[PDB]
RNA sequence: AAACUAUGCCGACUAGGGAUCGGGUGGUGUUUUUUUA
């Protein structure tokens, strides 16, 4: 049994994005340092483009079916 | 003095016929409708589907 | 013997209420007295004896 | 063929009532749905109902106490005159004093008895009993 | 729920409840507008512009960050398409299938799919004609 | 039970404590 | 109201309404202090009333949430408990004229009964098909859980001996539990 | 800079003079923050009481400058609270009725955000309007929920209850 | 299994019942009014 | 970006194509 | 040439269980493996 009006935070986490009480995005944004020049770039977690460092023109991520796989050597933090 | 049977109440509701007024119309006289425990018990056993019939049967004019 | 002697229902109070019973109050000082009220707006005081 | 939001809400409430559920979720909401539910609440056919804003049409969670026999919307939204109200009730309700017919009048959405008391009239919205 | 198909998928984006810009976003609104104009000049469509800004520039939503949609931003700056973007892609797909049916006349499946595509064009074209986005005389091919 | 085979940190919650979401005064 | 009763034959009327207390908002529960005349009503706000005064003598409320039920303790008569629509249980003490403790549960609790033989123990009827036995002094943990019902439990009561409880449910049954066991011994 | 420069109103009130003196003092003390503090200016201020006995300073500001204030609202708010204790300082813009009420609410909760909104319809006919906030700065806003309720009641004439879910209060 | 389901008691006659709602004909509206 | 660019989508583009057409 | 022993109450309708196909998220440690991809 569950209370539709007061669902538990744990229960809401397991539900689909569109099936929660108030639908919201499950994605997030990251701060990725290029290995080359150490500048920081903002990257979407489910990015559909191979985000390239503006200064280096170096690939930072590669698109996939879901979450974009970050390139090896690129450190990241959740923004 | 009229003894009400269980099916009588159900059909009366189907035809929108009030028990007290419908009897006065038929006989042109004051009718004292009466419900026995058996009929009341049968209405209660019919289930939630016949809750409307149970509420009309409990009208105060029905002794 | 406990199973064949299990007859819990003893009876009902009067003819009951016109509408559903949603409030019951017992008299904590008297053993056989009871108060009930229904969604009809009617309240009754009973002699359970 | 899709159905009006009001009809969807009322069907959801009827299904939840019959299946024994004590809470129902209605989406989308509306002003009409909230007024209709408020009439029900004033007459005791439902309990508390809460409105949740999601920056969309919205959602409503309605508590049910088991006292609802049926509710529905009526179309076409024909105009009913005050003197006619009684007759219409005799056609639309189980018995003489059982249930309420809900009308959208110049004064708002209200049951037939309050419409008679206010000497107002309008279109018919639906019925509850 | 799909028209012209039996699929009932519900995959979609879930716009976040809050409608104000993210706290971590620290770029001027004017800078975002210039980026939008540059990409449109290069030839990118409004749908593709939002992907690039969102993926690489932290622009969660153009409306949230700048207060105006990408379509209105471009139109304010003189950039506007001939025909609505969704209609543009439907016509291109119809052209490609018609080209294929030219070389392969035995592909009855492609003939069936073309009917579905042209049907989608007629329904979409009729809507835009009603709203006056598309001139009333406009007809497909 | 299947989760606990591979889950490194899955605590054991008693049936008596499951219904409480929280309390105002902590002790 | 006043009612004529035939308990005793030492006499030989005034049977009917005696007084009316008007309120600003709708009421949802009522219970009376055992020792003295004061009684408490739970509506949108839980109000303490005195019989000899037409207005609420005191106003108790944890917050803006409404109260759906309340029940006075039977031994420590100054202690009171209430239930909110926000899935909460609030404890009051009249000696301080203030609430004391609040716990929020996963679902609403419909009724509360205090143990007649144990001043600090009370059982709660809950809407997750369960009834929970609580200790006043430590509300972090439940003393016991009763799990037999299959629909919402709508009322609960202690036997005056304090060794049994009876639960009424939305599933059209009545179950009796031993306070030391988490499962019913009977169904009616 | 004179305090009157900060005040857009031609006839400044004494409290406006004091708070403008506070801003210009922050400007002078600030080695580079003045660059953003100097352009920013406010239309008016309202000192409105709170249930606890405190009062809140609603600084009425133009919207285009409200953006710049929000950029630097945190430091100014902390400093003004230091200069003015017993004062809850909040920056609001002067601005359909539903939209402006919502914008006023967003200005109030700033820097915190509104997780949700609910309306509970009781049986008698009452309505409880509730606004759910996030837990970003839960302690500070918990010390300020009643002030928000009082301010919103004073300005919009509505009764709202500010809740912080994920915490039991 | 052979027994037909109990269908309850009839409560209305004015109009047909559908998913969209109760539909009342124009002829009926004039007849009632 | 070069592969995702459209030669004929914006009003300025078709005009340019019209200019070269004649 | 084809058929030639079949069969299932229906619906606007609740909550589930096991298995399986495609996609996605997370955990975990075996197969896997190393700045060629
Ligand atoms: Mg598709
Ligand atoms: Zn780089
Ligand atoms: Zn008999």
């Amino acid at each position: 049994v569950q209370d539709l009006l007061h669902p538990t935070a744990a229960s809401e986490a397991r539900k689909h994005k569109l099936k929660t009480l108030v639908q919201g995005p499950r994605s997030y944004f990251l701060d990725v340092k290029c290995p080359g020049c150490l500048n920081i770039t903002t990257v979407f977690s489910h990015a559909q483009t191979a985000v390239t460092c503006e200064s280096c023109s170096t690939i930072l991520c590669t698109p996939t079916g879901g979450k974009a796989k970050l390139s090896e050597g690129t450190s990241f933090r959740r923004k | 003095q009229v003894l009400i049977d269980t099916n009588f109440i159900n059909f009366s509701i189907q035809k929108k016929v009030d028990i007290v007024r419908g009897m006065m119309d038929c006989l042109l006289a004051k009718c004292n409708p009466l419900i026995t425990d058996c009929v009341m018990a049968e209405l209660e056993k019919l289930g939630p589907k016949y809750r409307i019939a149970l509420k009309l049967a409990r009208d105060p004019r029905i002794k | 013997l406990e199973r064949m002697f299990a007859k819990p229902f003893v009876g009902q109070l009067g003819y009951g209420h016109r509408d559903g019973v949603y409030a019951i109050a017992k008299n904590y000082g008297s053993l056989n007295k009871l108060a009930t009220g229904s969604a009809d707006g009617v309240i009754k005081y009973w002699n359970m004896s | 063929t899709r159905s009006s939001v009001l009809a969807d809400a009322l069907n959801a409430i009827n299904n939840a009532e019959k299946t024994g559920k004590r809470q129902v979720l209605i989406r989308p909401s509306s002003k009409v749905i909230i007024k209709f539910l408020q009439v029900m609440q004033k007459h005791g056919y439902i309990g508390e109902f809460e409105y949740i804003d999601d920056h969309r049409s919205g959602k409503i969670v309605v508590q049910l106490n088991g006292r609802l026999n049926k509710c529905g919307v009526i179309s076409p939204r024909f105009n009913v005159k005050i003197g006619d109200i009684e007759k219409w009730t005799a056609n639309l309700l189980p018995a003489r004093q059982f249930g309420y017919v809900i009308l959208t009048t110049s004064a708002g959405i209200m049951d037939h008895e309050e419409a008679r008391r206010k000497h107002v009239s309008g279109k018919i919205l639906g019925f509850v009993y | 729920g799909r028209m012209h198909s039996a699929g009932k998928g519900i995959s979609s984006s879930a716009i976040p409840y809050s409608r104000n810009a993210p706290a971590w976003f620290k770029l001027s609104s004017e800078s975002v507008i210039e980026q939008i104009v540059k990409y449109a000049r290069k030839g990118l469509t409004p749908s593709q512009i939002g992907v690039l800004l969102r993926d690489a520039h932290g622009v969660t939503q153009a409306r949230v960050i700048t207060g105006n949609k990408i379509m209105r931003i471009l139109k304010s700056n003189g950039l506007a398409p001939e025909i609505p973007e969704d209609l543009y892609y439907l016509i291109k797909k119809a052209v490609s299938v018609r080209k294929h049916l030219e070389r392969n006349r035995k592909d009855k499946d492609a003939k069936f799919r073309l009917i579905l595509i042209e049907s989608r064009i007629h329904r979409l074209a009729r809507y835009y004609r009603t709203v006056a986005v598309l001139p009333p005389n406009w007809k497909y091919e | 039970a299947n989760e606990r085979r591979t889950r490194k940190d899955m605590p054991y919650i008693s049936e008596r404590k499951k219904q409480i979401v929280g309390t105002v005064h902590k002790y | 109201w006043s009612i004529n009763v035939d308990d005793y034959s030492n006499k030989n009327n005034e049977e009917g309404l005696i007084r009316t207390f008007d309120g600003e908002s709708a009421f949802q529960g009522i219970d009376s202090h055992r020792e003295n005349s004061t009684f408490a009503t739970g509506g949108a706000k839980i109000h303490l009333w005195d019989v000899n005064r037409l207005k609420p003598v005191s106003d108790l409320s944890w917050g803006a949430d409404n109260i759906t039920s309340l029940k006075f303790n039977q031994n420590e008569t100054d202690i009171l408990a209430s239930t909110g629509s926000d899935n909460s249980i609030v404890l009051y003490d009249l000696r301080t004229n203030s609430p004391t403790q609040k716990i929020v549960q996963t679902m609403r609790t419909n009724a509360i009964c205090w143990n007649p033989m144990e001043a600090f123990n009370f059982v709660t009827a809950n809407e997750d098909h369960n009834a929970y036995y609580y200790d006043m002094r430590n509300l972090s943990r439940s003393l016991n859980v009763f799990k037999d019902h299959v629909s919402a439990v709508m009322d609960v009561d202690f036997s005056p001996t304090g060794d049994e409880i009876v639960t009424g449910s939305y599933d059209k049954s009545i179950r009796i539990y031993k306070t030391n066991h988490g499962h019913s011994r009977e169904i009616y | 800079s004179a305090p009157q420069a900060k005040i857009l109103s031609q006839a400044p009130t004494e409290l406006e003079l004091q708070v403008a003196q506070a801003f210009v003092e922050l400007e002078n003390s600030s080695p580079e923050l003045k660059a953003e503090l100097r352009p920013l200016q406010f239309k008016s201020i309202r000192e409105i009481d709170v249930a606890g006995g405190k009062k809140a300073l609603a600084i009425f500001v133009p919207v285009p400058s409200l953006a710049g204030f929000h950029k630097v609202q945190t430091k100014l708010t902390r400093e003004l609270e230091k200069k003015f204790q017993d004062r809850h300082v909040i920056f609001l813009a002067e601005r359909t009725l539903t939209a402006v009420h919502d914008k006023i609410l967003e200005d109030l909760v700033f820097p915190t955000e509104i997780v949700g909104k609910r309306v509970r319809y009781l049986v008698g006919g009452n309505k409880i309007q509730k606004v759910l906030l996030d837990s970003k700065d839960v302690q500070q806003i918990d010390y300020k929920l009643e002030s928000f309720q009082a301010v919103y009641n004073k300005l919009t004439g509505k009764q709202i209850v500010f809740e912080i879910p994920s915490e039991t209060h | 299994k052979a027994t037909k389901r109990e269908r309850g008691l009839k409560i209305s006659s004015v109009g047909r019942s559908t998913r969209n709602g109760l539909i009342v004909s124009k002829r009926d509206i004039a007849r009632i009014s | 970006i070069d592969k995702k660019a459209k030669k004929d989508f914006y009003r300025f583009q078709v005009r340019e194509r019209k200019k070269q057409e004649i």
